[PDB]
């Protein structure tokens, strides 16, 4: 497979990897398993107004949308930086709600590029949002039968405003140049009007609750998670782990490395993480890759055989059936990861071919000057069987 | 550089009265580190979906490891062309007895357990290795502290050095059989077998291979055995003291452990993806969103590929470029005397030694390299008889109203014979004659 | 390498004392109104714990959103709140016969209402209590207003000099983020003058202080971390030929 | 101009540490010790020898002895007298100093205006003008397009020096040929067949 | 574009590492092919060549 060719000719190949699959799944999620509100967040009897607009911690909460499904439909579920999907299988370091109404056809304003004055002069979600936007109509509950004259949107201003900034001023705006010193007119402006939601208006003029969970997942410890479960812990095999949000592949071990008090990851000279703190034991766990790198494969030719030979490269002849977690590859592996034909070169552990303390010319190099041939052994030890020999290469 | 105007003869000469055997030394790369890189352990790491991405992406890696199989294959073709040289193993010749060189820190011991020479265990102490001439297990990877240590996110990352063939203490023992073949034959072990003959008369053919008869030897050989040892034991302390073997060698080693770590490190580029954490990736995105992200980041990656890979093709093309000079030089030099001017060694060329570095060779070049001028009166084909004659290998230089017909490289002058110069044409025809002598 | 608003290496930054000369003749308070431009930095060198205030916003006055820090001796107070301030806002130490502090007079602002944030963190005591020497605290903080943020990173070190900013590299760690969404152009240092009973006159008179403010421009520098992830070197780009090569 | 905008994109010819009088300098150097050693310069220092003489060794060293030189000295004289004549008239009009060398000059001017010319494609991008991309798009919308852009000038950037590279392997290999002759044809008398002509 | 090629990823230094080993390698070259010797020989006045 390696190769991509059914027929593979003499001599030694880097195979790739296909020994390992992991077949377990790892879930690490902390203690929270406490709903979190989202009637006290979604379900308020009054958001703020879009020029004035809320923001609230959500702290420790398990965040399962799962439980609005029979309270309201939203509209408008826009995700960004972070898929929907996933948002049930990840922890958040911290969170914000950011809750305001506004006019329905304003609603496809709330995004990181928009113009308007929804996002020129009231809201300005950032072009680096990573969260994510919510919103649904609300004629139902931000309508009065004479029209809800709260949300106050502002409607002039000098300037756009920048992300994230929130601006309450009650001033008076200057259309021209002729100044107000704080006083209405005619060319004088109050920058705030107020929405006006009927309740029997088009479906553009109806107000929208939004909320704008902005959401960030740091290496601080995790704040809010999802509602996937916790499982147990395998702690010598190669399984699929989801400690808090951060997935990967690999073989979770004991470690001695030392992690600030808020630290919950390691990471590597490359981007991988190597070492993530379990935070349920709070123990720090080694992360390793279920792939070993340095398994070759020795060939005599299909067409002359099909008997094999395997050097691992740079690990202990002892070690080998936990270098490659033999337990978990298949009995046709297993001949290869244990037997008595085990001879330790320098280049490796090679298995699968009987060395021999005599000194033939090279006929396939294995590295560290040891070289393999597949000889007659059947004219050799009264009825044997053609074999694969080891030796070292003869200068 | 220094004005040394030398003032032009119409009739005078300047024959160096006194060599200087000088041992120069030269560096060359003869193979370098040899890599495998795994596709998907690199690529994509351990990812079943991202393996997918990277099988329907394309197949590049194949092509990717053929071209380094081969690069692997040239370096372990380099070292057999260079080292390996005559299979027959040589051991080294007991018998000591070479005429006053001494060849004691050249040919290597049985004190110690590896059969390395002392000159060659200063070359291997020079160049560090920091990077794979050390053994690396992967308990010490598995087992680790305080940081993952570059090699083991090499290794974790796809990235494996694979060992050389040749371990180097058989290399140690090619270059030692190449010593004894040539302390005792010579070169004639090049060519067929090893003919055995005493190194202080092959070491007089040899100045009979650069125009200086044997004369000089037999005449000046406890001084030319104690200009060798002089000269061997100035390059041995220079060697301990002034990192010298450092050189070409160093700067391989060095070449291939930056680019190894260059392509460890450029792990960490986005290539414009959201991130370079395959698994941030991979934990926020749906396979459909998630696509798009991770095919910048194949697309990235198999490109650091490609291009480590780029420059490994033309740097084993380099090595191996040098790799054939090396070959020639010990084929040239070791095997023989090569007559070419300046290929082995700034002055005359006597012989060289091959001596085993980390990832390439050491040539210790014996060179003639005369001085201690003087200035003669010099006129070619003397008019003897109303005839012109010439030398026969001589020069025919004066001294105080005496013309002798001298040597070209070693002042010593002779009487004007006819044994020793050979009679052509007319006198008076040549411009510059004149005979009082024969 | 990251492209930042920085405070450039080797910059001209505005030193400012707080001082009482020979028998209390010259006074030294001083809290102008100085730029926050693309954020500052800020430094401190006391004996006395004498800066433990700011302010921040636009007009400085209960027409915008303002910031006041009060770092007095029960907590750190950060307030965002439409804080009409007197002319000369300060800090007023009063000094209790018990050898106590009762630090409550709020000659800041006039008045407070209408606003968004309010803020305390990590309950402490800090004392402002008269000690004989030099300076022997040096506090830096990098103040800065970016994506509707409100961040402050800070430093605290024991330092004794005789005066003017003692030369070194600080970095300075992650302190506080706070939500609050506010415009910020201008801003003024809370200082506190001593009361109580230093002098029968029953008047004004301050520890000595100072106070150091640079300011933070759009640079490229090329930081260096730790396995903690610390900032254990900065290097910035465009200070001079050695810094560009590097 | 093309220098011009090599200039302004970036691309920097550096100056070569010699300059083309110490270039003259060393050729001159060369020559004295070959018209005045002839050889024996290029292993020790200079040994005087009269022209007349190291050309006797010179014709000693290719198995026409000595005597065929003296006794038709002056006509070899005048016939490389002649022979480098015809290289001083021939050259002079037959162009033929271009050869390789101006092939190389042009290459390598061709290989930098090829990269400038480069900076016209759009990779897939929207344009190949750089502002105008982000003239008219915000930042999330132009990440896209000057990402293409990045990438395909990168592209160019990496084409052009793994081109370099391979050019450079080439007039190395072309400069160990020409440091090997002048180490032979120069510095001594090479006895290896159509080697120094 | 500068920040884009920041975050982009890290080519430019290897590069100019390419770029110098070229221009280091061509004065090499010089220096090999024409100095060659350090002694600088002026021209042989006496021409009776
Ligand atoms: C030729 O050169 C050698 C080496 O320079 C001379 O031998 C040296 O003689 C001096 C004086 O006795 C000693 O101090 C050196 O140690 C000797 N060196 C060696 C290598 O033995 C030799 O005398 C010279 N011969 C002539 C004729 O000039
Ligand atoms: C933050 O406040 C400053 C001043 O309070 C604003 O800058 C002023 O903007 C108006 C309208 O564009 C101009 O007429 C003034 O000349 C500006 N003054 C100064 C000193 O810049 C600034 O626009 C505000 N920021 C935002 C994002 O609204
Ligand atoms: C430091 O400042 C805080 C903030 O004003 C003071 O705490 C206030 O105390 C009053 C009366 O005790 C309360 O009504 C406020 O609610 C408190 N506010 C906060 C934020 O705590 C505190 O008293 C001051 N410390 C001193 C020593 O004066
Ligand atoms: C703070 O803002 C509120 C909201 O505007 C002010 O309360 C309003 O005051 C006006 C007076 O012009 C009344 O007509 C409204 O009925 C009030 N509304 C509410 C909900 O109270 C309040 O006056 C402001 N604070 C101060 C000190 O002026
Ligand atoms: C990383 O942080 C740890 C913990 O703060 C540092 O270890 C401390 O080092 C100081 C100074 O040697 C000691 O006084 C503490 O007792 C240590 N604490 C622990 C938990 O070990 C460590 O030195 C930091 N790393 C670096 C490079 O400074
Ligand atoms: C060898 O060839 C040379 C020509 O290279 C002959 O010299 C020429 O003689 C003719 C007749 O006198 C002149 O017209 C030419 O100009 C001469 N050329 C040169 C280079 O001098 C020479 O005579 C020939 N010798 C023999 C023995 O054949
Ligand atoms: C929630 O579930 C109950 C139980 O069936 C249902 O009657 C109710 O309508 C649901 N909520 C909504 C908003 O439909
Ligand atoms: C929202 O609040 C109203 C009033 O308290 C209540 O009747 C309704 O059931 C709440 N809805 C949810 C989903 O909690
Ligand atoms: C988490 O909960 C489990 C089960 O109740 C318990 O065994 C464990 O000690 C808890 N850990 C922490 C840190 O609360
Ligand atoms: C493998 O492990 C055994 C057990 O400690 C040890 O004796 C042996 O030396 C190891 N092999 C190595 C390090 O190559
Ligand atoms: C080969 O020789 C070694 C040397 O002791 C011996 O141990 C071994 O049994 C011999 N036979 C083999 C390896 O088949
Ligand atoms: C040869 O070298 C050895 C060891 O360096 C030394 O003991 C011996 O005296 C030397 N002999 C000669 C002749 O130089
Ligand atoms: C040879 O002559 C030159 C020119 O006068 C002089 O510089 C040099 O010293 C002389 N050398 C000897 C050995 O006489
Ligand atoms: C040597 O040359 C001289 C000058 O021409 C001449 O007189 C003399 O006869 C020549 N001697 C011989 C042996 O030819
Ligand atoms: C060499 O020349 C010197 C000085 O002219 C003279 O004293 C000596 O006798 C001459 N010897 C020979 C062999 O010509
Ligand atoms: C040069 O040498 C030639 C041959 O001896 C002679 O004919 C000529 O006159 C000499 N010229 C001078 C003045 O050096
Ligand atoms: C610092 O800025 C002030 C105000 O412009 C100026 O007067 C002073 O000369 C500056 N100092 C330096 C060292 O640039």
């Amino acid at each position: 497979c390696t190769l991509k060719s059914f027929t593979v000719e003499k001599g030694i190949y880097q195979t790739s990897n296909f020994r390992v699959q992991p077949t377990d799944s790892i879930v690490r999620f902390p203690n929270i398993t406490n709903l979190c509100p989202f009637g006290e967040v979604f379900n308020a009897t009054t958001f703020a107004s879009v020029y004035a607009w809320n923001r609230k911690r959500i702290s420790n909460c398990v965040a399962d949308y799962s439980v609005l499904y029979n309270s309201t439909s939203f509209s408008t579920f826009k995700c960004y930086g972070v898929s929907p999907t996933k948002l049930n299988d990840l922890c958040f370091t911290n969170v914000y709600a950011d809750s305001f109404v506004v006019r329905g056809d304003e609603v496809r304003q709330i995004a990181p590029g928009q113009t308007g004055k929804i996002a020129d002069y009231n809201y300005k979600l950032p072009d680096d949002f990573t969260g994510c936007v919510i919103a649904w109509n609300s004629n139902n509950l931000d309508s009065k039968v004479g029209g809800n004259y709260n949300y106050l949107y502002r409607l002039f201003r000098k300037s756009n405003l920048k992300p994230f900034e929130r601006d309450i001023s009650t001033e008076i705006y200057q259309a021209g140049s002729t100044p107000c010193n704080g006083v209405e007119g005619f060319n004088c402006y109050f920058p705030l009007k107020s929405y006006g939601f009927h309740p029997t208006n088009g479906v553009g003029y109806q107000p929208y609750r939004v909320v704008v969970l902005s959401f960030e997942l740091l290496n601080a410890p995790a704040t809010v998670c999802g509602p996937k479960k916790s499982t147990n812990l395998i702690k010598n095999k190669c399984v699929n782990f989801n400690f808090n949000g951060l997935t990967g592949t690999g073989v979770l071990t004991e470690s001695n490395k030392k992690f600030l008090p808020f630290q919950q990851f390691g990471r590597d000279i490359a981007d991988t993480t190597d070492a993530v703190r379990d935070p349920q034991t709070l123990e720090i766990l080694d992360i390793t890759p279920c792939s070993f790198g340095g398994v070759s494969v020795i060939t005599p030719g299909t067409n002359a055989s099909n008997q094999v030979a395997v050097l691992y490269q740079d690990v202990n002849c002892t070690e080998v059936p936990v270098a490659i977690h033999a337990d978990q590859l298949t009995p046709t592996w297993r001949v290869y990861s244990t037997g008595s034909n085990v001879f330790q070169t320098r280049a490796g552990c090679l298995i699968g071919a009987e060395h021999v303390n005599n000194s033939y010319e090279c006929d396939i190099p294995i590295g560290a000057g040891i070289c393999a041939s597949y000889q007659t052994q059947t004219n050799s030890r009264s009825v044997a069987s053609q074999s694969i020999i080891a030796y070292t290469m003869s200068l | 550089g220094a004005e040394n105007s030398v003032a032009y003869s119409n009739n005078s000469i300047a024959i160096p009265t006194n060599f200087t055997i000088s041992v120069t030394t030269e560096i060359l790369p003869v193979s370098m580190t040899k890599t495998s890189v795994d596709c998907t352990m690199y690529i994509c790491g351990d990812s079943t979906e991202c393996s997918n991405l990277l099988l329907q992406y394309g197949s590049f890696c194949t092509q990717l490891n053929r071209a380094l199989t081969g690069i692997a294959v040239e370096q372990d073709k380099n070292t057999q062309e260079v080292f390996a040289q005559v299979k027959q193993i040589y051991k080294t010749p007991q018998i000591k007895d070479f005429g006053g060189f001494n060849f004691s820190q050249i040919l290597p011991d049985p004190s110690k357990p590896s059969k390395r020479s002392f000159i060659e265990d200063l070359l291997f102490n020079k160049v560090t290795l920091a990077d794979a001439g050390f053994i690396k297990q992967y308990g010490d990877c598995l087992g680790d502290i305080a940081a993952r240590d570059l090699i083991c996110a090499q290794k974790f990352n796809g990235l494996t050095v694979l060992p050389p063939l040749l371990t180097d203490e058989m290399i140690a023992q090619y270059t030692s059989a190449l010593l004894a073949g040539t302390i005792t034959s010579g070169w004639t072990f090049g060519a067929g077998a090893a003919l055995q003959i005493p190194f202080a008369m092959q070491m007089a053919y040899r100045f009979n291979g650069i125009g200086v008869t044997q004369n000089v030897l037999y005449e000046n050989q406890k001084l030319i055995a104690n200009q060798f040892n002089s000269a061997i034991g100035k390059i041995q302390d220079s060697l301990s003291s002034t990192a010298s073997a450092l050189g070409k060698l160093q700067d391989v080693v060095n070449q291939n452990a930056q680019a190894l770590n260059t392509l460890v490190k450029q792990l960490s580029s986005n290539f414009g993806a959201i991130s370079s954490v395959l698994n941030d990736i991979l934990s926020r995105l749906d396979p459909p969103e998630a696509e798009v992200q991770i095919d910048r980041l194949i697309t990235g990656r198999l490109q650091s590929l490609q291009t480590y890979v780029t420059q490994q093709l033309i740097r084993a093309a380099e090595i191996r470029a040098s790799a054939n000079l090396a070959a020639t030089k010990m084929s040239e030099c070791v095997l023989g005397q090569s007559k070419r001017v300046d290929f082995c060694g700034k002055g005359y060329h006597l012989m060289s030694f091959p001596q085993s570095a980390p990832h390439g060779v050491v040539f210790l070049h014996v060179t003639y390299v005369p001085a201690q001028e003087k200035n003669f009166t010099t006129a070619p084909a003397i008019c003897h008889d109303g005839k012109a004659h010439f030398p026969r290998e001589g020069v025919f230089v004066s001294n105080g109203t005496h013309w002798f017909v001298t040597q070209r490289n070693f002042y010593e002058p002779q009487i004007i014979t006819t044994d020793n110069t050979f009679v052509s044409g007319n006198c008076d025809v040549v411009i510059g004659i004149v005979n009082n002598t024969v | 390498l990251s492209q930042g608003y920085f405070l450039p290496f080797y910059s001209n930054i505005s030193w400012y004392y707080a001082l009482t000369k020979t028998n209390g003749a010259e006074k030294r308070v001083d809290n102008p109104i100085l730029d926050f431009k693309d954020g500052i930095y800020f430094a401190a060198t006391e004996k006395s714990n004498i800066v433990r205030g700011w302010i921040f916003g636009t007009t400085l006055d209960n027409t915008s959103q303002s910031l006041l820090i009060v770092n007095n001796a029960t907590n750190v107070i950060i307030k965002v709140c439409n804080f009409q301030f007197c002319y000369d806002p300060y800090l007023s130490g009063y000094f209790h016969n018990n050898k106590t502090w009762s630090t409550r007079e709020f000659a800041v602002y006039s008045s407070y209402a209408n606003c968004t944030f309010e803020y305390v963190s990590k309950p402490f005591m800090l004392d402002i209590s008269g000690k004989s020497g030099l300076f022997d605290t040096l506090r830096e903080f990098v103040f800065r207003n970016v994506d509707g943020y409100f961040k402050i990173y800070s430093k605290y070190s024991p330092v004794n000099v005789n005066s003017n900013l003692p030369s070194g590299f600080s970095a300075l760690e992650p302190l506080v983020e706070l939500p609050a969404g506010i415009n910020i152009t201008r801003f003024r240092t809370l200082l506190t003058i001593h009361r109580g009973d230093p002098m029968p006159n029953n008047g004004w008179t301050v520890f000595s202080a100072a106070y150091y403010v640079g300011y933070l421009a759009p640079r490229t520098f090329m930081l260096k971390y730790n396995e903690n992830g610390t900032i254990t070197d900065a290097v910035d780009c465009s200070l001079d030929p050695l810094s560009e090569a590097k």
